[PDB]
This record gives C-alpha cells, structure tokens and sequence, in this order.
C-alpha cells in the first residue's frame, strides 16, 4: 500500500526532468495569419511548432535513465517510433472538452477549423480530436504521463530496433512502477492500468494515420523541413 | 543518415 | 477465486470457441498456379471471417450493439482476430501456419501465393512471439473479447456502451491471470502489449493490400468489401 | 455496403 523509496525515486526523477524540457523549450515562430503565402505561411507556423515539440521530446528522452544506454541506433529507432504518439500525448493535456480546441502557446488556441486551414486533412484532423478527448477524460496526472510516455518509448517492436531484448528489459521496471502507482493513488479502480496501456493500442493506430497524413503532403507540394522530414519521411 | 537528430542526440 | 459468473463465462466463450473453429471445399493448392494460389488464401480468408462473425455473435453483449456497430467493430478485428488465430496455430518445430487441419504453410509458400516479405515476416515473427507467452485456450478466448469490443474503432457511435462491454472481459482476465501463474505480475501487462502489436500488423496488412491494386490483383468482392479503401 | 458482413450477420 506504498511505493518504494526506489519508485518514488523514479518518478520524481521523471517529473522534473519533463518539467525541465517543458520548460527549456521555453527559451518564436512564423506568426499566424486569403491569400497563397497567407496559406503556406500556416503550413509554417505549425510545423515549426512540430519542430519544437519533437526537441522537447528527444531532450526528454535522454533523461529517461537507461536510454542512452542503447545504441545509437536503437535510439534512433525508438524515437521516430516514438515522438508522433509522445505528441498527440501531450497534445491531449493541451485540450480543452468544452470548445474543443488545443492550447500551444499560451493563450493560443486551435480550433479543427484551424488544423485544417494549416493543409491538415480531416482523416487525420477528426481523430487527432477524439483520442485528445478520450484521453483527457481519463485524467492521468504528472507521474503518469511521465511513466506512460516513459513505457512508450521502451517499445521493443519498434520497427528496427537492433535490441529487442534490451529495450523490453528497460521498459519492465516502468511498466513495474506505473502498475505500482495506480495501485496505491486509485486502489478500487482496478482498471486504470488497462485503460492507460489501452491507449499505446490507440496510440500505434493513430501513428498510421498519421503517415497517411504525411504522405498524402507529397502529391500535394508541400515539403517537411528536414527534422520532422529526418523522422517522417 | 538521420543527421539533424543525431546531432541533437549528441548535443552536451 | 474466480467469481461464479466469469468462470462459467470463460467456459461458454470457449465453448463456442470451438463449436465455431469446428464448423468446406476450397480450390486446391497448387502442385500462372500462382494465380491458383491467391484464389486459395482468400478463400482461406473468407473461411475466417465466416467464423470469426459467427464467433461474435455468440460473445455475450455484442448484440446489445447495434447493427452499424457491429459493422464497424468487425471491420477492423477481422484481420487482428486472424492473425490471433493464425498465431495459435503455429507450429513451431515445422515453422508452419496451419489453416483447417491438415493444410500447412511456411514462410516460404507465402510467397508463391504472392505476397512480398514486408508482410510475410512480422505475421511469423508475431506467431512467435505469442508462443513466448504461452497462452491457453481461455486467454485467447478473452483476448479476442477484448479485440472486438475496442471502442477507439473507427465509425464508432457509441463508444461509451462498447467500452462498458469491454470491461468486463479485461476484468476476467486480469483475474485468470492472476490465479493461473501469480508471480508473473507482468503477463496481463505483457498481453495487452500484443493489441498494441496487432494495430501495428493491421497497418502492414493495409499496406500489403493497397500494393495487390498496382500489382494487378482484386480481392474476392466480399473481401474487398472489407479490406480497400 | 459491407454485404459479406451484413449477410453473414442476419443469417440464421
Ligand atoms: C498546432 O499544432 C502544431 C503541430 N503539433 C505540435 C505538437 C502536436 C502537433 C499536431 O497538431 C501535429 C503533429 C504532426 C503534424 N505533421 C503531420 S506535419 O508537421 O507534417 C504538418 C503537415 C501539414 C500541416 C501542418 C503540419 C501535424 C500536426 C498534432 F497534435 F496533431 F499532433
Ligand atoms: C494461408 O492463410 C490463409 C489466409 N488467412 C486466413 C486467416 C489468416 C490468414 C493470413 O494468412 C492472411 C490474411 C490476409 C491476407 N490478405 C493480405 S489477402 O487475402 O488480401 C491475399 C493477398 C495476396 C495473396 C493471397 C491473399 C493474406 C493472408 C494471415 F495469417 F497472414 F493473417
Ligand atoms: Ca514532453
Ligand atoms: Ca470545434
Ligand atoms: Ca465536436
Ligand atoms: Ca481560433
Ligand atoms: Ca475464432
Ligand atoms: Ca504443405
């Protein structure tokens, strides 16, 4: 009926290291507006925003003790594996059920309306929506979020992981803690740690729309600047 | 490959 | 410590799990025959799709859905429900698939039937790795459960009610695996890991398809009914 | 549309 010291460490250490990058990214991008620049100039303002959340991401992933334990190439794996899903995580803490719009800046908000006058398709637009909606309603707080994305990333079947075995083996005293945790802060919800990995289900879907997203750019004329390119294409 | 990421791999 | 209830549940969803995998002729394999071998995997398909639908509709709950739901949860299990199926009948000493009874497949046939490798190999990779977990016929009675009723499906109308029916099926489970192997906290993690898997091998399997319209190839038009976009 | 389902659905 309590964590161990071990546990507690873990956590907290995750806590402040998102804390830290969520932070760090802190410290201007192509403004918000029609026209043809007008439109391509959209197109710019949220890719860049893009950029900053994928560094957000890598920086925190170096911090996660054990990962830059693997291979480079591992590494490299996981996180273009990883960083679309960390996203559209982080993009539901973001998400406001009431008008259905996602916070970024500060007082910035998207609307769908938004997302699609950005060159975004609804295909994509509708479902980026309702897994925000769905997950915000499952009301995960800071360890959470923090060991969940944590678990994500440790995901042995990435495509091309040289290390299957080590990467499982990283993820496991995670999978242990997040089990360990909702255990003691929701005892009589026996379900929360299935409802939480229900969502990477979720998640992997979602990673495929999005590559029918970033393929349908192509035949569209629209290129990827070359970080989100590097990961994407 | 993958050069821009890499690098802020390395970055510190 | 079972409850009364989910004990005789699991046992009628097994039943039935059988009583549908139990319940035909199909053009032969081969011995342009490759043409002759495509005809025979979808047929092998449909076969499936046959028991997987008549499964559902025996699973406890999934009538109370309607008819649109229904639809739409069986669009997207069909192929996941396959590959569940087609991994627990894996033998792993011949490194072959076994559809029917007797009919066996490598690695190797999949590719004079005529599908390139970029599908072939994390269909037995995934066989495999389900063989690592060991399940038994209870749990992949469960798991498949829990693959319908999976609320985030796309052209869902009422996710709340699948989700609701869901619950109780990750409950039976949980408890299963709780009893049949107690220090392996990690197992029920460990299982629901492979639903994120099948999501996975449900985009290569798209991607497979899509490729069959440039190579020249249709689907049975029942099949593309389910599969093309 | 999805008639391979639907029949297979109100069959019996
Ligand atoms: C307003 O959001 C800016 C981008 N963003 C940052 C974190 C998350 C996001 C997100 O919107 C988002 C994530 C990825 C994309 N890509 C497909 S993109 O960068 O190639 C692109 C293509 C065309 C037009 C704009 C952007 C788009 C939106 C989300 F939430 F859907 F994941
Ligand atoms: C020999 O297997 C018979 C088909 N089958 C039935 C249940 C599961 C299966 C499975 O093999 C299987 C599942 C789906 C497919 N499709 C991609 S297909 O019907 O469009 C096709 C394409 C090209 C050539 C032949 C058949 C193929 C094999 C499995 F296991 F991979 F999922
Ligand atoms: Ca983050
Ligand atoms: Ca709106
Ligand atoms: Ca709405
Ligand atoms: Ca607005
Ligand atoms: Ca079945
Ligand atoms: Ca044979």
């Amino acid at each position: 009926m309590q964590l161990t010291a071990a546990q507690e460490l873990m956590i907290q250490q995750l806590v402040a290291a998102q804390l830290q990058c969520n932070k760090r990214s802190f410290s201007k991008v192509t403004p918000w507006p029609q026209s043809r620049d007008a439109r391509q100039q959209r197109f710019a303002h949220f890719t860049e925003l893009a950029i900053i959340s994928v560094q957000e991401i890598v920086d925190f992933a170096k911090q996660v003790p054990g990962f830059l334990q693997l291979g480079r190439e591992d590494q490299i794996a996981l996180l273009k594996a990883s960083t679309i899903e960390i996203m559209l995580l982080e993009t539901a803490r973001r998400y406001n059920h009431e008008t259905e719009c996602i916070t970024f800046l500060k007082d910035f908000t998207y609307s769908k309306d938004d997302f699609h006058r950005a060159g975004l398709q609804v295909e994509f637009i509708n479902p980026i929506f309702e897994f925000s909606r769905a997950m915000r309603r499952l009301g995960l707080d800071d360890a959470e979020y923090a060991l969940l994305i944590a678990i994500n990333i440790f995901s042995a079947d990435r495509p091309n992981v040289q290390e299957p075995g080590r990467v499982e083996a990283l993820q496991q005293p995670y999978v242990e803690a997040l089990l360990s945790y909702t255990r003691i802060k929701r005892p009589q919800d026996q379900l929360r740690f299935p409802r939480m990995l229900m969502k990477l289900v979720s998640l992997r879907t979602l990673s495929s729309v999005h590559s029918e997203q970033v393929f349908a750019l192509r035949l569209q004329d629209k290129k990827l600047p070359p970080l989100l390119s590097e990961i994407w294409d | 490959d993958h050069q821009l990421l890499r690098y802020l791999l390395d970055k510190d």
